[PDB]
């Protein structure tokens, strides 16, 4: 389903 | 869960709805500036890989980390606020992120 890097999005970032 | 930033976070970001995870770090800085660090310091992961970077500057951070009493399905964290450099591992094309190494 969702990438490595959609992850690290999902997890770390707050824009 | 309490009601602070990291318990609500975690929840709605998927983290805490089916487990407790120990820690956590959110990043409060545009998505475009946090990929930017992809082809900024070079430094070598704490696995000894030598696809990491650190960000030349600092960056908004926000630490999640259990408290000692946190026990699923109620977890619990201690909510701590700072500006550090991130240190994160890239790959792929285009090379972005995709794991967090530390802070610094």
């Amino acid at each position: 389903k969702e990438t490595a890097a959609a992850k690290f999005e999902r997890q770390h970032v707050d824009s | 869960s309490s009601s602070n930033y990291c318990n609500q976070m975690m929840k709605s970001r998927n983290l805490t709805k089916d487990r407790c995870k120990p820690v956590n770090t959110f990043v409060h800085e545009s998505l475009a500036d946090v990929q930017a660090v992809c082809s900024q310091k070079n430094v070598a992961c704490k696995n000894g890989q030598t696809n990491c970077y650190q960000s030349y500057s600092t960056m908004s951070i926000t630490d999640c980390r259990e408290t000692g009493s946190s026990k699923y399905p109620n977890c619990a964290y201690k909510t701590t606020q700072a500006n550090k450099h991130i240190i994160v591992a890239c790959e792929g094309n285009p090379y972005v992120p995709v794991h967090f190494d530390a802070s610094v």
